């Protein structure tokens, strides 16, 4: 417990952080977020194809 | 069990998989909402997709 | 119990390689633990070839800017941008809006007629 | 294809910038959907990366490709 | 108490298998307890695990579906367990688990080929299904060898066979005798050059 | 005060475990919007900031 | 049934294939 | 006419393709 | 469900008809 104690005085104050950005995340994008990604990857791989 | 040597998780330590809404768990449950629903609710339904059909 | 979604399983692989590595004359064992492409995707990465994931070099043009950006607003530090940032605005226009096109909506109004026209083509096929 | 066996020693040195070598192409594999505040891997990869295309790097500039992946990928050189 | 454990012909500090299994028993859900000190514990048993395969297993078994449950599944797991149904005797329940780990999607590490290689010999299996573990292992890109494949092969197979297993007549591991001691026969033993490298050292340093 | 910043429930228990160790405890969470603010950011941006309707319309669309 | 269409509205030409074959498949 | 297909607007998925299967079956 | 198809079981060609052109008029 003192090790992991000493290695979270460390480095683990951002998780804090990582968490509520994480569910902020899943509470205002997830819903409206598009459901899939690959069309949106094609349609920018030919849209810069286009030079556009 | 007294000497551990260094600990390795699956995701990353200190970071975490941000949501993403994927294929199935979205499209097969709108469909089976609008399944066991109604085809008056799916008709209002269909009257407001072609109304945000229309206005694509 | 799988680690990884169902989805993912052909797709995607679970890697552990450990190592002994020295520290300061003594040795301790670390190990890296990772989530990988599995190698005909991966070939298919280096190839250029694979959908799914996306040169970064069309998301925003010219990373060597972009990534090689410090900061010039009222500072003479010349530090880099932080990483959650760059990263924020990656992960941002990565997922931004498509513009869906009306076609693919004629498409699935026309799939939004199925269980009706269907029902009544099956009664009047008698 | 090895016509003759390997060497037994290297020679042993810090290397403080990636240069070009024998090398004919370097990728480098992040999700973006991967996130996290503070140092983490991630942070280091990325790092790499802004170390090879900046502006002392011997490296050609060319030559190094960052590709953005959609699921869940531990940032991989 | 040499129950316990004690300060083994090395000057090491060993623990006692059976007293490692109550360590675990009373540690398992623990906040520091990490998925390393299950395998750790699961190393500890493996003599126990030889001598007497039928009530040892469950041992293990105890191990494998807790840390199951509170870690879902992983490689440090289920090399361990793999490892002890190794000496277990047991070929069928490995490649079992072999079988388990590529459907889960665990990719087989090195040690995983090791551990089948182990398996296939003490078990008292022909040659040749440790050369295609081996080999097999080579071309997944987990084994890494540099000498051509047959000469490499004769090295593992020469490195296991010193090794040989607890209740075998030749091996590193059939040797029993410990010189027990409650406590090092000397304090400043080096594990290095100087005096700034001994051995041992404070334990809020270490 | 901006859309995601904006809780009651988080933000009074901050200001009490702030008010814990003896930290400012004698403003109103309006006038702390006040007392800390980026200093050397200009005038129009920080009225702006300072309010809540100007600051309610960013949000992230989808 | 609001976020339903929504979410219908934007589905893609290869996921509303996907929708109309699984929807097909569970009834009838 | 009219009562069936308002009782045909409240049918579910299942419902209207187990009264496809039935109408197939019957007719 | 079993009421409607047991209801529409018992009608004539020509009521059915009938029902599919007041499907047609109304639900199209």
């Amino acid at each position: 417990d003192e090790i992991q104690r000493r290695v979270a005085d460390r480095t683990c104050v951002q998780e804090q952080s990582t968490r509520e950005v994480q569910e902020r995340w899943k509470r205002h994008v997830v819903p409206r977020m598009q459901t899939d990604l690959e069309f949106n990857l094609s349609h920018f791989k030919r849209q810069h194809a286009r030079g556009q | 069990a007294a000497a551990a040597a260094a600990a390795a998780a699956a995701a990353a330590a200190a970071a975490a998989a941000a949501a993403a809404a994927a294929a199935a768990a979205a499209a097969a449950a709108a469909a089976a909402a609008a399944a066991a629903a109604a085809a008056a609710a799916a008709a209002a339904a269909a009257a407001a997709a072609a109304a945000a059909a229309a206005a694509a | 119990a799988s680690p990884l979604p169902v989805a993912a399983l052909s797709r995607l692989r679970i890697t552990h390689r450990s190592f002994l590595t020295r520290s300061r004359g003594r040795h301790v064992c670390r190990s890296a633990v990772g989530v990988e492409y599995r190698p005909e995707q991966q070939k298919k990465v280096l190839d250029h070839s694979y959908a799914r994931v996306i040169n970064a070099e069309v998301v925003h043009g010219d990373e060597q800017k972009f990534w090689g950006e410090r900061r010039t607003f009222y500072t003479q530090r010349n530090i880099f941008f932080p990483m959650w940032d760059r990263c924020a605005q990656a992960l941002i226009l990565i997922t931004r809006e498509v513009p869906r096109v009306p076609q693919e909506m004629a498409f699935r109004l026309m799939a939004v007629f199925l269980k009706l026209m269907l029902l009544p083509r099956l009664m009047m096929n008698t | 294809g090895a016509k003759r066996p390997l060497a037994v020693v290297a020679p042993r040195t810090m290397h403080r910038y990636l240069f070009l070598m024998h090398m004919e192409k370097v990728t480098i594999t992040v999700s973006p959907l991967l996130f996290g505040y503070g140092h983490t891997i991630q942070k280091a990869v990325l790092d790499f990366y802004r170390r090879a295309i900046s502006a002392r790097s011997p490296f050609p500039k060319d030559k190094v490709f960052l590709f953005y992946a959609i699921d869940h990928i531990t940032p991989r050189i | 108490p040499k129950e316990i454990g004690f300060y083994n012909a090395g000057d090491n500090f060993e623990l006692t298998p059976q007293a490692a299994y109550r360590i675990y028993k009373q540690n398992c859900d623990e906040t520091f307890w990490t998925r390393l000190h299950n395998e750790k514990t699961i190393i500890h048993l493996l003599p126990l695990v030889e001598q007497d395969p039928g009530t040892n297993m469950v041992l293990v078994d105890d191990i494998f579906r807790h840390h199951l449950k509170r870690f879902g599944a992983d490689h440090y797991i289920y090399n361990a367990v793999m490892q002890a149904a190794a000496f277990a005797k047991d070929f069928p329940r490995c490649e079992q688990l072999l079988a388990e780990m590529r459907g889960l999607g665990l990719e087989p590490n090195a040690q995983s080929y090791v551990n089948m290689m182990l398996g296939a010999r003490l078990t008292g299996k022909p040659r040749d299904q440790a050369e295609a573990f081996f080999r097999e292992g080579i071309k997944t890109g987990a084994i890494s060898a540099v000498m051509r494949l047959d000469t490499e092969f004769q090295m593992w197979m020469n490195q296991l066979e010193r090794l040989g297993s607890f209740k075998a007549k030749v091996g590193y591991l059939s040797v029993n005798e410990e010189g027990a001691s409650p406590m090092p026969r000397d304090m400043w033993a080096l594990w290095g050059w100087h005096r700034t490298e001994a051995k041992f050292i404070s334990r809020k340093q270490m | 005060l901006s859309p995601y910043h904006r809780d009651l429930r988080e933000r009074e228990l901050a200001r009490r475990y702030l008010n814990a160790r003896g930290w400012v405890k004698d403003m109103t969470p309006e006038e702390m919007r006040i007392v800390f603010m980026n200093y050397r950011l200009p005038e129009g941006e920080k009225r702006k900031q300072m309010d809540e309707a100007a600051m309610s319309g960013e949000v992230y669309w989808t | 049934a609001a976020a339903a269409a929504a979410a219908a509205a934007a589905a893609a030409a290869a996921a509303a294939a996907a929708a109309a074959a699984a929807a097909a498949a569970a009834a009838a």
